[PDB]
């Protein structure tokens, strides 16, 4: 396996480069190495290929090079949209290929964005079944690092949780959800039940009640 | 205009065997090599083979090379690969993609050029039951969104494996949708929501199902979501 970086940082409009490290055997002794681009979610797309060229519809901010048994991937004018896992692809030997571990690109002086949170309670339908489930969709949020807790009426619940990690959007920005896993008697019992969400120092708080 | 549809998400039992398959459209079968890749969770590509669609011709990596077969069907234009031995280490995303031309002269195989990749097929290996999904409307709420606009949603409870997929009035509606990432709970299994912001004045006469589909174990559901009353 090629060694790549894990994570390579930049400022936007600065110019960033991916390390790509294998042999002489592959990419020491060969022009065949190819770069690839994945979105969170997405299948990869073909950026570069022969350590030089590029495909039709890449962007020209994208540039390949290599010097000994290192291949590197060049964006020039950086962006918020190339903030992405990347890829590198060799000749490996024996009509072989190779692939590299892949790195990411974060993009520094990227602003903040609030948390969009939305509140639903257990639906009838749910509560038939004699089953309860809240439902915290946490949205738009920037950085991706939040915090969410759970309330019955005014005290903490913790039993029964379950809350996802945060993951990238395809506008740049992070998403999470929360779930409260509750008995229709303890839905009833009480006044009502809240989702509060800690994003940086600030913190939403929705609420909803029985019917 | 190239496309390549792999077959659908697979659950398989530690042991057991893996046919995946893959149909290129929108250009010539023969001319260029087929290649196979996976992802596993938390790392990255891994090569596994290439396969020549005209001669049927394969050659597979060092790691793979007794558990990968790798075939085609000319008469239809479908590329198969088959691996076999499976454990939690077979668990990923596999990826087939297309190679370099196919010449007499010179050989292109172990060109790592992929220009068109499939949309990826999960596959899950454990010993864990496949559980099917119970599926939950999220009655439109008003409270949180941006103006003459409600939310409403599906909640897609205790399932395994991953993954399924949500669409809107049988794809009519793509608008306004956000299908969240799954949770992985205690209990060993997944749930997720989707949530679709739709306009306040059109509810009542405009009609939101969603369609869950989860094809490891076999599951469509349908659901209505419509307003609820107090």
């Amino acid at each position: 396996a090629l060694t790549q970086p894990a994570s390579v940082s930049g400022s936007p409009g600065q110019s960033i480069t991916i390390s790509c490290t294998g042999t002489k055997y592959d990419v020491g002794s060969h022009d065949l190495v190819s770069w690839y681009q994945q979105y969170p979610g997405k299948v990869p797309k073909y950026m570069i290929y022969e350590v030089n060229k590029r495909p039709s519809g890449v962007s020209n901010r994208f540039s390949g090079s290599k010097s000994g048994n290192t291949a590197s991937l060049t964006i020039s004018g950086l962006r918020a949209e190339d903030e992405a896992d990347y890829y590198c692809c060799s000749f490996g030997g024996s009509a072989t290929v190779v692939c590299g571990g892949g790195t990411k690109v974060t993009v520094l002086g990227q602003p903040k964005g609030a948390p969009s949170v939305t509140l639903f309670p257990p639906s009838s339908e749910e509560l038939q079944a004699n089953k309860a489930t809240l439902v915290c969709l946490i949205s738009d949020f920037y950085p991706g690092a939040v915090t969410v807790a759970w309330k019955a009426d005014s005290s903490p619940v913790k039993a029964g949780v379950e809350t996802t990690t945060p993951s990238k959007q395809s506008n740049n920005k992070y998403a999470a959800s929360s779930y409260l896993s509750l008995t229709p008697e303890q839905w009833k019992s009480h006044r009502s039940y809240s989702c509060q969400v800690t994003h940086e120092g600030s913190t939403v708080e929705k609420t909803v009640a029985p019917t | 205009q190239v496309q390549l549809v792999q077959s659908g998400a697979q659950m398989k039992n530690p042991g057991a065997s893996v046919k995946v398959s893959c149909a290129p459209s929108g250009y010539t079968f023969t001319d260029f090599y087929i290649h196979w890749l996976r992802q596993a969770p938390g790392q990255g590509l891994q090569w596994m083979g290439w396969m020549n669609p005209q001669t049927g011709r394969t050659n597979t990596a060092r790691n793979f090379q007794g558990r990968v077969t790798m075939t085609r069907d000319t008469s239809i234009g479908t590329a198969y690969m088959e691996l076999r031995s499976l454990t939690s280490d077979d668990t990923a995303i596999y990826y087939c993609t297309t190679g370099g031309w196919i010449s007499l002269y010179y050989d292109s195989s172990y060109y790592p050029n992929f220009d068109h990749w499939g949309q990826g097929t999960l596959l899950t290996v454990s010993g864990a039951s496949t559980k099917g999904p119970s599926v939950f409307p999220l009655a439109p709420s008003s409270k949180s969104t941006s103006g003459g606009t409600a939310a409403l949603g599906c909640l897609v409870k205790d399932y395994f494996p991953e993954p399924v997929t949500v669409s809107w009035n049988s794809g009519a509606l793509t608008s306004g949708v956000h299908t969240f990432p799954a949770v992985l709970q205690s209990s060993g299994l997944y749930s997720l929501s989707s949530v679709v912001t739709v306009p306040s004045s059109s509810l009542g006469t405009q009609t939101y199902i969603c369609n869950v589909n989860h094809k490891p174990s076999n599951t469509k559901v349908d659901k209505r979501v419509e307003p609820k009353s107090c």
